DNA sequence: ATCAATATCCACCTGCAGATACTACCAAAAGTGTATTTGGAAACTGCTCCATCAAAAGGCATGTTCAGCTGATTCAGCTGAACATGCCTTTTGATGGAGCAGTTTCCAAATACACTTTTGGTAGTATCTGCAGGTGGATATTGAT
DNA sequence: ATCAATATCCACCTGCAGATACTACCAAAAGTGTATTTGGAAACTGCTCCATCAAAAGGCATGTTCAGCTGAATCAGCTGAACATGCCTTTTGATGGAGCAGTTTCCAAATACACTTTTGGTAGTATCTGCAGGTGGATATTGAT
């Protein structure tokens, strides 16, 4: 059964995040909207992450690449180096 | 011969800090007292965090500080929260909080 | 092969000073390392800029101090500044 | 033949998940979405395991925090059901 | 006796004020406020005229941007009237 | 040096009319009565933050005079960069 | 004698941009093409914004560009707007914009 | 009596290239001067960290280029890289 | 209320993945000793622009009057939560090898320095000009009706 | 519509202060030409750890059922806009003096070696334990009656 990767981010999973976010009741239109939102997040981060990679003349995205991308997106993440 | 850290009463590595300053391109020159002051400050902030994650590990019947403990220590502390307000602690979760209007009719 | 420098040991010492019967996971240590590096950078960066504004070639403890004041919320700054000043004195009152 | 009322379970879920820190997206689906997206900038790329882990912690934290704000926008509207407009409003006000 | 209906002068004002760039707070009053607040931090301070001026530009820009966000927040809640819970909502979402 | 008049309650100098003009430029049509005090409070916090950093730059440069540069640096620190003043 | 700017076919000062890269301690060494590239980039960006502001001066029947024109320029333009997402143009004003629901009738 | 530098003359040149009959007020110019400076710092700074990340002690035209790519959005990035490459090329060949 | 169905919680057992411990060990920072360089506090002072003041030119504070907006009330409908049912995707673990990362090499390109030349800023004194602020006179919007 | 009061518009019209000019100058750039140093691409390669496949492990997808939440409609109270009225405080232009900023002197403190002493990182291997994931029955929370 073929199915887009983005649809791999499932209603329950989305629902689980909302729950951790303290969300009680969820319009069924949310799930698509959330997928749009996560795509743009990843798009933004990976672009920069890669731009680092590429700059290093590498073929592998190191965690550092990601950590540095997040940092400049203003989404600093502790724990994976840096 | 004695270390600069001990010369100052510190656990944090003055010489290292000193090095990291120069090889970091912050200025052409780095004074003698700078690595000391800095290292003192980094020690202090480390103390303050461990202090409180320490308690938070205890308060949950544990004796190993995991990330969650740090997350609780930070987000329950108003100033640490501000200073790390734009930082994500990996595997830290969120604070238990439910908006009251969502609570059932009591 | 290469060396992998980290504040892990010092974090530990301090931890032991404060919570002598308490340990810390691999990942919690990593976070703590990340945090010291972060704070090191923020402070060092701010002091860097301070000297440049004043056309000074050198980063002294005066710059570290002012940086700390700019970077840290009210009380956290207060303590940090005393902690810093102390460590400097204790180092100067040393042969 | 027993049935919990609409909402009661929802909270139970909340307390459980606010209690925990496990990632809530399933690692594989996530990893594919990364590689799919990554392809758009460079072809044939290899990802460190931890790099893909970084991106997950990053992403979920971001969405959970987004949901809190979304939630507050729903509650601002005198609702309890979050809807796309709530998200759009959160995002607009954050500057995204 | 002539009378414009409530809202009609408001829109005139909006057009007028979005069309211009002049500072909207009075200079002197604003300057004393800067001096009051500064004085409470350090006494015997002086200000370059352009420092106050910079402050004033920075502040009116901050407030206007905050009034857009506030406005959107009122309109999310199906009102046309801004009230403090809108301002308060905008500031939390922004993270202030 | 001989006297300088005591400064108090100057937040009230941010009058209702001006707050309303700012709101117009911000595209606001109707304004609840309570807004004016909220805005005063909000501005005050804004200014305290900026001036605190500006004054820190001033003191550090061992000056008695707050300069546009001082303010400009302070706004940058707070991610409210300002063009037009030496920025 | 020929300026590095003229060698590079740039209006912008490559000498300066070099001097400035050194003095700001961004790194130990600053390569020879570094100021060239960056002076070009700056020159470009300024051309691009001079261009659109010029237009806005023209649309308001004015010969001289004032801050409102840079504001109009920048805020009417997806990309520059983003580049200056966290920047305040003194005396800029705002984009004329009023929300639907707030207009009279229906 | 120390002089203050500014990009005013160069800004004025480029304005003449794009809009020959158009003037710039000194306030607007100050704004322009701010923008060059701001963009200068932003790019140079992105480049600084780039070099550091990669343990390289030199900022070359290649570090500028990536910095530009990280910093600028889409069509401005593309165009800026063009203009930047074009000038290096022409400068290299001029010597 | 109680009853019972389901959820949570706290006492106890234990295997092992994760964390502690040790010592070889050994390069590489870090400390120490002396020679060399320069940065920026000090004492002095020119000069700007800040604080302060009287003159004159607009905008705020306040009360009144009511249009119309907010929020309370009611409510009918669809929409999302809960939960049944089997059913296919993810997770976990072992396994060559791709490529990052270690290491030595030597040269294009860097810093360093000294002398020559050019340019960009200012300053004193200049005449030029876009346009803000005013006029009056023509047309559009608004709200009573 | 029909009308009129008020706002909006714009086109022409001096007054000037803001911009553009030029000449004269000079300090600090910036360029230029050997002299000397090295950061890093290039070439060569050991070894992680990343891709990937195969065995084992449970959740997510769908459909049926209806509770209760959202939004529509109605509405009356009362809040916030518009506007007249009374009148004071902000703005703006001119005049000594504080302080900032530009010298210049110089020593206290930083950099530059170089050479000795250690510490912190790896790792190899051994050794240890905190807790995660069960268990069991005890108790708590929700909803039907
Ligand atoms: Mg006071």
């Amino acid at each position: 059964v073929l199915r887009d990767n983005i649809q791999g981010i499932t209603k329950p999973a989305i629902r689980r995040l909302a729950r951790r976010g303290g969300v009680k009741r969820i319009s069924g239109l949310i799930y698509e909207e959330t997928r749009g939102v996560l795509k743009v997040f990843l798009e933004n981060v990976i672009r920069d992450a890669v731009t680092y990679t590429e700059h290093a003349k590498r073929k592998t995205v190191t965690a550092m690449d990601v950590v540095y991308a997040l940092k400049r997106q203003g989404r600093t993440l502790y724990g994976f180096g840096g | 011969a004695k270390t600069r850290s001990s010369r100052a009463g510190l656990q944090f590595p003055v010489g290292r800090v000193h090095r990291l300053l120069r090889k970091g391109n912050y200025a052409e020159r780095v004074g003698a007292g700078a690595p000391v002051y800095l290292a003192a400050v980094l020690e202090y902030l480390t103390a303050e965090i461990l202090e409180l994650a320490g308690n938070a590990a205890r308060d949950n019947k544990k004796t190993r500080i995991i990330p969650r403990h740090l997350q609780l220590a930070v987000r329950n502390d108003e100033e640490l929260n501000k200073l790390l307000g734009r930082v994500t602690i990996a595997q830290g979760g969120v604070l238990p909080n439910i908006q009251s209007v969502l609570l059932p009719k009591k | 092969k290469t060396r992998k420098e980290s504040y892990a040991i010092y974090v530990y010492k301090v931890l032991k000073q404060v919570h002598p019967d308490t340990g810390i996971s691999s990942k919690a240590m990593s976070i703590m390392n990340s945090f010291v590096n972060d704070v090191f950078e923020r402070i060092a960066g701010e002091a860097s800029r301070l000297a440049h504004y004043n056309k000074r070639s050198t980063i002294t403890s005066r710059e570290i101090q002012t940086a700390v004041r700019l970077l840290l919320p009210g009380e956290l700054a207060k303590h940090a500044v005393s902690e810093g000043t102390k460590a400097v004195t204790k180092y100067t009152s040393a042969k | 033949p027993h049935r919990y009322r609409p909402g009661t379970v929802a909270l139970r879920e909340i307390r459980r998940y606010q209690k925990s820190t496990e990632l809530l997206i399933r690692k594989l689906p996530f990893q594919r979405l990364v590689r799919e997206i990554a392809q758009d900038f460079k072809t044939d790329l290899r990802f460190q395991s931890s790099a893909v882990m970084a991106l997950q912690e990053a992403s979920e934290a971001y969405l959970v925090a987004l949901f809190e704000d979304t939630n507050l926008c729903a509650i601002h509207a005198k609702r309890v059901t979050i809807m796309p407009k709530d998200i759009q409003l959160a995002r607009r006000i954050r500057g995204e």
